[PDB]
């Protein structure tokens, strides 16, 4: 690997917008 | 203009569409030129997430659902939830990606209210 894609640059980055609805419990 | 979208799994490209006629509003993927198809139900799916500003990257990530109620321990006396099958899509289009997210995002914090 090293010139490609889809799992270092445009591929890495969702990984802080969601996680905060109503899973995992809680309320 | 809703639901229904472009993505792509495996390499392999195709349409990515949301049900809400059914109870589990799920999504099915199915490639133009794979000529395979994925349904991913919703309801199986705890999370969701997509890429904005901060991920111009376009991509939308679908996990299923954990159980560590059947979790197991270890010679180090600990534990954890069985590892689940996540699942992450990506396409080449950051205003579908936000179109569909949004409506298939929804329905996570809107089903697990319930589910």
């Amino acid at each position: 690997p090293g010139e490609e894609e889809d799992d270092e640059r445009g591929a890495d980055a969702t990984w802080d917008l969601d996680l905060l609805l109503t899973n995992f419990s809680g309320p | 203009p809703s639901h229904s979208g472009a993505a792509i799994f495996e390499k392999v490209s195709g349409i990515i569409a949301i049900n809400e006629d059914v109870s589990p509003a799920e999504l099915t993927w199915r490639s133009t030129d794979g000529d395979k198809v994925h349904t991913v139900v919703l309801s199986t799916i705890d999370k969701l997430q997509a890429t904005p500003a901060s991920s111009e990257k376009m991509m939308l990530r679908l996990i299923g659902k954990v159980d560590e109620s059947k979790k197991r321990k270890d010679n180090e006396g600990n534990e954890v939830v069985p590892k689940p099958q996540r699942h992450m899509f990506s396409f080449n289009n950051r205003t579908v990606m936000d179109n569909i997210k949004m409506t298939l995002q929804q329905i996570i914090s809107r089903y697990k209210d319930a589910d």
